[PDB]
């Protein structure tokens, strides 16, 4: 069976160099090339050069020729690539693949799962997390929000799960190194503020859990 | 460098539904055109490869034809994990260009957002910061436009934008515009979060006072 | 017993005008032969049982061609190369070696060096041989460029640093035994 495992994901910090792996298996390494393809949050793909390992020849996109080198170890048929100058426009996914012979149908058939490399001079930070009772309509949204932490994840939880349908916890978005989410949950006025709504926020990183109870 | 032309870059379709991508190649790629998905989860696999052949294990519903410097990709009756996300690339030659993308996505009625805004929490305040949220949620299309407003005027800098996936129950998506100031600059008076989308004519209005 | 004049030789002839060297009178590790080649496939005999036996003659042929031209240095072959520059016989005994050379002769501008034979009436016979390059005639006349109907049996292949793998140069060592 031919399979591509990449490396897993990365932190690191600007000016800084990573070098992430993808190791083939069921073929012979040394016969094809390996591609990598580099994919910005939310963007399009992108490709950055290949490696061939037989005798280490390479070839590099222009535009990532003094970001990316591509090395190779034959005797764990494994292919390297290192980036270096780090900046925040190198935070993205990237992954391998291969090309054979024949050109034509032994290429971009077989793909690493992708390896997430995130840039923040950041280390652990503990979140701020603070609740959004409403200003002064049968249904009322109550918010959470989860404020400056890293890295991810966080675990963003209502009245410890048992309220579950009617929220919308958002997409992390990472904004000068740090961290930041929101959740909103609606419900009936009638079980506000009747009931205790609390928010639960849990970051394994810093080992916090706050509990916020939303209060008018 | 060869341009890949792919159109068009968002779809929006139903179960059982016939559609079709293109991709345009600026120069002679001799077939060497592939296709290839990838779901959300960010895993990919490729469909089509030299032009129009199927890859193994990759259903009937797929098919890519060639004609011109035209190709394209067609599925005959959508299914559930069919809505994602499709590029194609040339191959012949380096370095590899690949087309915009498309992201295909689940049609349904179009729908109002359900704003609400909340002021900065006393927790925050007594931190030196001070972050006015706003929601916007179930709504369709996905595409809108937020304004932050205080004291009557716009403000541009500041703000945080956060984008959900399209929920696999009712098929809307829901935003989060949060406004982060100084705790000082947050003692003005007024703060409004308008919201421009199709389903209005006029932006939904939603503010408050100290 | 020397191989390292054939297989480290600086450069290589084109397919159609490819040369051979003489090896005998002396024995050497099939063992040599590695993470160096992409194409290592013996017919007729064994590649497992190689050293193992005794040869009368050995024969090494040398040349150029492209990646996807490969699959056609084998017995039974169709295609340009196999039909119009260098043929193996069905019962063909020996091993065909390959690597990928795009290092060393493929060049950003262009390398075109290295030719085929593209038109010619009748393939060739097993191990022929034609360096002719007279203008061809689809109706089997001589005529005389540039008249029309008149074509150029010869083309270039073309090594650039761009062209993607199946394009790209591969050296190949063709070994025949006795």
């Amino acid at each position: 069976e031919v399979q591509l495992e990449e490396s897993g994901t990365v932190l690191a910090r600007p000016g800084a160099s990573v070098k992430m792996s993808c190791k083939a298996s069921g073929y012979t390494f040394t016969t094809y090339r390996m591609h990598w393809i580099k994919q910005r949050p939310g963007q399009g793909l992108e490709w950055i050069g290949a490696i061939y390992p037989g005798n280490s020849d390479t070839t590099y996109n222009q535009k990532f020729k003094d970001k990316a080198k591509l090395t190779a170890v034959t005797s764990t048929s494994s292919a390297y690539m290192e980036l270096s100058s780090l900046t925040n426009e190198d935070s993205a996914v990237y992954f391998c693949t291969r090309e054979g012979i024949p050109q034509l149908l032994r290429t971009l058939d077989y793909w690493g799962q992708g390896t997430s490399v995130t840039v923040s001079s950041a280390k652990t930070t503990a979140p701020s997390v603070y609740p959004l009772a409403p200003v002064c309509g049968s249904s009322v949204t109550l918010g959470c929000l989860v404020k400056g932490y890293f890295p991810e994840p966080v675990t963003l939880t209502w009245n410890s799960g048992s309220l579950s349908s009617g929220v919308h916890t958002f997409p992390a978005v990472l904004q000068s190194d740090l961290y930041t989410l929101s959740s909103s949950v609606t419900v009936t006025s009638s079980t506000w503020p009747s009931q205790s709504i609390t928010c639960n926020v849990a970051h394994p990183a810093s080992s916090t859990k706050v509990d916020k109870k939303i209060e008018p | 460098d060869i341009l890949m032309t792919q159109s068009p870059s968002s779809l929006s379709a139903s179960l059982g539904e016939r559609v079709s991508l293109t991709c345009r190649a600026s120069q002679e790629i001799s077939g060497y055109l592939s296709w290839l998905q990838e779901k959300p989860d960010g895993t990919i696999k490729r469909l089509i490869y030299a032009a129009s052949t199927l890859d193994s294990g990759v259903p009937k519903r797929f098919s890519g034809s060639r004609s011109g410097s035209d190709y394209s990709l067609t599925i005959s009756s959508l299914e559930s994990e069919d809505f994602a996300d499709y590029y194609c690339l040339q191959y012949v030659s380096y370095p590899w260009t690949f087309g915009g993308g498309t992201k295909l996505e689940i049609k349904r009625a179009d729908a109002a957002p359900t704003v609400s805004i909340f002021p900065p929490s006393s927790e925050q305040l007594t931190s030196g910061g001070a972050s006015v949220v706003c929601f916007l949620n179930n709504f369709y299309p996905k595409d809108i436009n937020v304004k932050w407003k205080i004291d009557g005027s716009e403000r541009q800098n500041g703000v945080l934008n956060s984008w959900t996936d399209q929920d696999s129950k009712d098929s809307t998506y829901s935003m989060s515009s949060t406004l982060t100031l100084t705790k000082d600059e947050y003692e003005h008076n007024s703060y409004t979060c308008e919201a421009t989308h199709k389903t209005s004519t006029s932006p939904i209005v939603k503010s408050f006072n100290r | 017993c020397p191989f390292g004049e054939v297989f480290n030789a600086t450069k290589f002839p084109s397919v159609y005008a490819w040369e051979r060297k003489k090896i005998s009178n002396c024995v050497a590790d099939y063992s040599v032969l590695s993470t160096f080649f992409s194409t290592f496939k013996c017919y007729g005999v064994s590649a497992t049982k190689l050293n193992d036996l005794c040869f009368s003659n050995v024969y090494a042929d040398s040349f150029v061609v492209k990646g996807d031209d490969v699959r056609q240095i084998a017995p039974g072959q169709t295609g340009v190369i196999a039909d119009y520059n260098y043929k193996l016989p069905d019962d063909f005994m020996g091993c065909v070696l390959a690597w990928n050379t795009r290092n060393i002769d493929a060049t950003s501008t262009g390398n075109y060096n290295y030719k085929y034979r593209y038109l010619r009436h009748g393939k060739l016979r097993p191990f022929e041989r034609d360096i002719s390059n007279v203008p061809f005639s689809p109706d089997g006349k001589p005529c005389t460029p540039p008249a029309l109907n008149c074509y150029w049996p010869l083309n270039d292949y073309g090594f650039y640093t761009t062209t993607g793998i199946g394009y790209q140069p591969y050296r190949v060592v063709v070994l025949s035994f006795e």
